[PDB]
């Protein structure tokens, strides 16, 4: 029966520790600021070092 | 000057690949691409010749490549658009299927489902200007069945003669009525399962008419 | 992949001989073709080049005009017409296949070659030592110098290193001064400045003995050094 | 009788975790501002509609797939075509570039994602292995290693394939609807997939079980991309909106949508820093979204038809985009 | 005062013609989605009209405004040659467009298989060759002593044989060919259009609408060309044989010549700007 499969799949309801959205957003912003200078699309690289110029 | 020997060789290779791609595109341009839907599909394919099935057949100095999209039970709203630009759509429906219910505790009638599919495809936004080559298959079985079981069971509101001609005409009219944009596109209807290659002749004639009408719609003469 | 050359033999001065190479096991049309000679007890020298589709054809100054190169893509064969052979032309020619695109390995495969017995702003490549005695298991270094900076404006140093073992055709080791050739031991390493380059072996093995050659691909007048012969 | 109570408990548990929205945290973040994106390289040669694009690891080689039965690998800097492979199935709808750059995969309305070996002694792109076994069209095939590739198919099943064996190592069948896009995490130990059921599920590669599910979208999800940090991913659907999901919170943090955008999203990608969301829309334009402040930092029109594919380089220096106009334009 | 008004009107006409031709050319140039065989012929016609507007019209404007020629015999000969060449090229361009449309309508197999831009290039080359053949004789011969006798008048060659040959090959043979081709197109369109009860009546209404539409665009195609050229060629064919009798009123001849020139203005009007694809491209770019 599909019920057994559904309950088996839903058994994953509480098998993982979770973190609040605030900490996830903090990690996202921390990663974004850490690599801010490593992303030429975010920080325009000088034309001398730009292969596409 | 600004490019080295390797750069020059790479540019030459790139332009050679561009020439090859353009040649392949030109070769593929002169191929008539047809969409097949359906219900006697196997018999139609046999008379014309787990993913998409592609068939190529040449008839009267013209190349046809037919794309049978059957066996794709997955939702077609995400891949129906892949067939833009097809010259025409071949739709196959079996006339004898008016007395079938597709099992499933008779939740639906096979003819009703076939016409629902026809309406959905005809009214689809990606085929607003695509002609449909409609085939009504299994005419002999349809006659043999109406000789005993009237089609009124499939069409409760149909009150008329049970002869083959009248029933076939009524079914064809019902199928054509599904066209909500009849002005933009036509529906070429044919009866099969009693005809030899001349089904290919009908397909060729419909494609020729579609091409001529498209050309006229360019100049403004049609 | 396999390249077999044909047409070798003894030709008197002033004669004309055509060398034909048969390509089997790889897409001949895709790859460009090169001819590199090797006079007996001498180094390598580029002869001529033909690109895919015959769009681009180049010849060395000493061979330009007399020797013409043609390709036959349908038959997967290469021809190098030779006219007015001179005493200097007595050398064995090795056919080489290269494909040009980022990440590619030009000169990755070399044929057995065909033996032939007859009778200006070009960058000069020089190697520090013609021969070096070595022992197995110990690190070995080979150095070479170029009269012009091989670092092209695009940022790629067109330095090529080759190893030709005794009784064998050259095998590519390094093609852009930093990248190891496919199917080569990781022991070989490549490093150098814009004009000084060195080929070093972390630990020598019995199969490493041979004559190492350097080449630049910055400009088509390719120049091959005298070579560095390693003896165990 | 049919696990009625289980559904509500998960909803309540996820609701209890909401403390502060992503918008509040990003208020103090200075705006990125208008990005002067301009087309630098233009790619052409496949006439039919382009459907898939993927960057290589070197950030210079990219692979594109078109409906004309051709997938083309391009030299990003010089625009030189390096390889052009004739596909036996011309309905290709996806393509990928192996991390080592040695293998390429592509799939379409057929039920196979042929594996193409770029590095061969014969020096031509020949079919290495055909990963047959799907019952529906292949939506996306992304490589894990030189021997393992994960495939997404319209039959609602994602399958891990061992190239050498040619058989499914692990089959994921938790999706009720067709799976449209496949996204691999930076570590490659887990991946997420989007489906037409307006939901995305977290899949663990080594064990083969769903770990999390996401259902914030209103319509079919078309594209997904993992956030560079690996703790979040973005989803694109027909809602004309894209959403950010975090694996450690199981909740949507913010949505990227505009009033004047009504058509669906066909592609999604992240910049190397993760501050920009490269989303391809059906209005022929690409909108750059500030991942933190959720604002349009730029617009790349670039095309005369629907944007069908796009991606950012590993170095994060340039972004490529393809469209049904049959052109790929690289921006910087 | 009259000269000022004439100059203003003619300058406006020339400027509008130049802008129209340039924008029509740019439509195909900037956007390649319009790069079709028929669109290629339309672009060639637009280029010819641009050449007409830029090269010969200003010289004619100087001729008409001052009522005299003040540029020299060499300039007069060059102007006559260029005008004849470009006008013949435009006429044969529209004729070739009609021929291509007829082939596409009546030969779908050739349209799908054997129709390529090479066909348009060959048609354009043939049209330019015909224009050169028409315009070269005055430079390589003819130009009788009576012709150009008046130093201040840049009269065109009036030799009987040359006049009849040029008029025929420039307007009459093209006119007959266009008439035959468009009659065949009319018959084909009628056949296609001709080929429950309420639905039948609706289909009859649609068929009648299509018949009216095809009657209209043909009437347009023939009437514009006739009103624009036929008077000019009729005059050019009658006056050489009517020197003794015909008075040749100045106003009538000038008006007829200006209608002939405005044929170049109306050709892009009739073909490119009107077209659905071209107007869509104009809307998108603008
Ligand atoms: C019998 C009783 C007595 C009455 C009888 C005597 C008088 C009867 C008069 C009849 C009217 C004649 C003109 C018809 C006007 C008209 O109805 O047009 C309407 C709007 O279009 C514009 O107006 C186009 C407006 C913009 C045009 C561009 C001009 C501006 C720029 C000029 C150049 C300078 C650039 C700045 C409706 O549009 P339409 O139906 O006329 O459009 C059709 C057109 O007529 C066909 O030619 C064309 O065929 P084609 O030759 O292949 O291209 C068709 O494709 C289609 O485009
Ligand atoms: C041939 C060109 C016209 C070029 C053209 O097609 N212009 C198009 C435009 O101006 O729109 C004209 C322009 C000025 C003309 C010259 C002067 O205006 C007038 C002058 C008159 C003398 O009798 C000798 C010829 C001479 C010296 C003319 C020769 C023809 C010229 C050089
Ligand atoms: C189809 C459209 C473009 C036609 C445009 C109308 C043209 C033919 C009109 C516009 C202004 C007109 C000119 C205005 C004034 C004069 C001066 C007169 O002494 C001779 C005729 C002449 C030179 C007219 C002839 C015809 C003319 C050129
Ligand atoms: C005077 N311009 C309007 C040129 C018109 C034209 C084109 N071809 C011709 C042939 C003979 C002729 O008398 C006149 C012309």
């Amino acid at each position: 029966a599909q019920a057994r499969k559904l309950v088996e799949q839903l058994k994953m309801e509480a098998n993982i520790d979770r973190i609040k959205v605030s900490k996830a957003a903090a990690d996202l912003m921390a990663y974004c600021e850490a690599h801010a200078k490593e992303d030429p699309l975010l920080t325009p690289v000088p034309a001398s070092e730009n292969p596409f110029r | 000057c600004t490019l080295s020997a390797e750069d020059k060789a790479a540019v030459e290779r790139s332009k050679m690949i561009d020439r090859n791609l353009r040649e392949d595109g030109e070769k593929a341009a002169r191929e008539v691409k047809l969409l097949l839907l359906g219900s006697g599909k196997n018999t139609i394919v046999k008379q014309m010749k787990t993913g998409i099935v592609e068939t190529h057949f040449t008839f009267k100095d013209l190349h046809f490549k037919m794309f049978d999209v059957g066996a794709q039970r997955s939702e077609r709203k995400k891949w129906i658009h892949c067939f833009e630009g097809v010259t025409a759509i071949i739709f196959c429906v079996a006339l004898s299927d008016y007395d079938l219910v597709l099992a499933d505790e008779a939740e639906m009638n096979r003819m009703h489902a076939s016409m629902k599919l026809f309406d959905s495809i005809c009214n689809n936004k990606w085929f607003t200007d695509t002609s449909i080559i409609l085939f009504l298959n299994k005419k002999d079985l349809f006659e043999e069945k109406i000789k005993k079981s009237p089609l009124t069971i499939c069409y409760p509101e149909y009150a008329g003669s049970n002869t083959y001609e009248e029933a076939a005409a009524y079914i064809q009219c019902q199928f054509e009525d599904l066209n909500k944009r009849k002005d933009t596109k036509e529906i070429y209807t044919h009866f099969t399962c009693s005809t030899d290659t001349k089904n290919v002749q009908f397909v060729f004639d419909a494609v020729t008419d579609v091409i001529i009408k498209n050309n006229l719609k360019d100049c403004g003469l049609f | 992949v396999q390249l077999v050359e044909s047409g070798g033999g003894l030709v008197q001065p002033g004669g004309s001989r055509k060398l034909s190479c048969s390509a089997s096991g790889f897409a001949f049309s895709s790859f460009g073709m090169h001819w590199v000679r090797q006079a007996p007890e001498k180094g390598l020298e580029w002869v001529a080049y033909i690109s895919s589709g015959s769009g681009t054809i180049y010849y060395a100054d000493t061979v330009k005009g007399r020797f013409t190169i043609s390709r036959d893509d349908p038959k997967n064969t290469l021809f190098l017409q030779m006219t007015s052979l001179r005493s200097e032309d007595t050398a064995m020619y090795y056919c080489v296949r290269s494909i040009y695109y980022y990440g590619s390995s030009p000169f990755d495969f070399w044929g057995q070659g065909t033996t032939l017995t007859v009778s200006s702003a070009d960058i000069v490549m020089t190697q520090a030592t013609s021969s070096v005695p070595v022992t197995p298991g110990e690190s070995v270094s080979i150095s070479c110098r170029s009269s012009k900076s091989l670092l092209h404006s695009n940022g790629n140093t067109y330095l090529y290193w080759f190893l030709q073992r005794p009784g064998q055709s050259p095998q590519l080791l390094i093609y852009r001064m930093s990248n190891l050739a496919s199917g080569v031991p990781d022991r070989f390493s490549g490093s150098g400045s814009g004009t000084a380059f060195t080929l070093t072996i972390s630990r020598l093995e019995a199969e490493d003995v041979g004559v190492y050659y350097c080449m630049q691909h910055l400009e088509y007048p390719l120049t091959f050094g005298a070579g560095t012969k390693l003896e165990l | 009788q049919e696990a009625e109570q289980l559904k509500n408990q998960i909803r309540d548990a996820r609701k209890a975790c909401a403390d502060a929205t992503l918008s509040q945290i990003t208020n103090n973040i200075d705006p990125v501002g208008r990005i002067q994106m301009r087309t630098r390289r233009t790619l052409r040669g496949h006439l039919a509609k382009i459907y898939a694009m993927h960057w290589g690891t070197d950030s210079r080689l990219l692979v594109s797939a078109s409906q004309d039965g051709k997938l083309i690998i391009w030299d990003s800097y010089t625009t030189n075509k390096v390889h052009a492979i004739p596909l036996r199935s011309s309905w290709v709808m996806t393509c990928a570039y192996a991390p080592s750059g040695n293998y390429v995969a592509c799939g379409g309305l057929d039920n196979i994602c042929s594996i193409y070996n770029l590095k061969t002694r014969e020096g031509n792109v020949r079919v290495s292995r055909e990963l047959a076994g799907h019952t529906g069209y292949l939506s996306c095939c992304r490589f894990l290693d030189d021997n393992q590739i994960v495939t997404s198919s319209g039959d609602t099943t994602c399958a891990l394939w061992d190239i050498e064996t040619g058989q499914q190592t692990t089959t994921f069948t938790g999706h009720t609807g067709d799976v449209m896009s496949l996204s691999l995490a930076p570590d490659t130990r887990l991946f997420v997939s989007g489906a037409c059921d307006a939901s995305a599920k977290l899949w663990d590669v080594r064990e083969g079980m769903c770990r999390q599910t996401f259902t914030g979208h209103e319509s079919d999800i078309n594209a997904i991309c993992f956030f560079p940090n690996g703790n979040a991913f973005a989803t694109g659907s027909d809602d004309a909106t894209c959403r950010l999901f975090d694996l450690r919170a199981d909740q949507e943090l913010m949505t990227y949508s505009h009033d004047n955008i009504i058509c669906g999203i066909t592609s999604v990608s992240f910049s190397k820093s993760g501050r920009l969301l490269l989303a391809g829309y059906d209005d022929f334009n690409c909108n750059v979204w500030d991942a933190l402040k959720a604002d349009r930092a730029g617009v790349l029109a670039g095309h005369d038809n629907r944007v069908s594919c796009l991606g950012v380089t590993d170095d994060g220096m340039a972004v490529a985009t393809g469209s049904w106009d049959s052109f790929l334009k690289i921006w910087n | 005062s009259y000269q000022v008004i004439t100059s203003l009107l003619l300058g406006t006409l020339i400027f509008c013609a130049v802008l129209g031709n340039a924008c029509v050319v740019a439509a195909i140039a900037l956007e390649r989605s319009l790069q079709n065989v028929a669109n290629y012929l339309i672009g060639s016609l637009a280029v010819t009209d641009l050449m007409v507007s830029v090269l010969v019209l200003p010289m004619a404007a100087l001729y008409q405004v001052l009522n005299k020629w003040t540029l020299g015999q060499v300039t007069c000969d060059l102007f006559i040659a260029l005008d004849v060449l470009c006008c013949t090229s435009s006429i044969w361009h529209l004729c070739a467009i009609a021929l291509d449309r007829y082939w596409a309508i009546t030969d779908p197999i050739d349209y799908v298989n054997k129709r390529t831009p090479r066909r348009a290039a060959a048609l354009i080359s043939l049209t330019w060759l015909i224009g050169f053949l028409i315009s070269i004789p005055p430079m390589l011969g003819w130009r009788t002593p009576e012709d150009r006798s008046d130093p201040d008048a840049c009269t065109i060659s009036k030799d009987h044989g040359y006049t009849i040959y040029s008029t025929f090959g420039a307007f009459y043979i093209p006119l007959l060919l266009m008439l035959v081709l468009y009659g065949r197109i009319f018959r084909a369109a009628r056949f296609r259009i001709r080929k429950n009860e309420r639905n039948a009546e609706a289909k009859r209404k649609m068929a009648l609408a299509r018949e009216r539409k095809t009657v209209k665009t043909l009437g347009i195609i023939m009437g514009t060309f006739i009103l624009c050229w036929l008077p000019f060629f009729i005059v050019a064919l009658v006056l050489p044989f009517c020197e003794s009798s015909c008075h040749m009123p100045t106003l009538l001849g000038a008006i007829i010549n200006w209608l002939g020139y405005s044929n170049s203005l109306l050709n892009p009007v009739i073909y490119a700007y009107f077209n659905k694809d071209f107007q869509n491209a104009f809307k998108k770019i603008i």
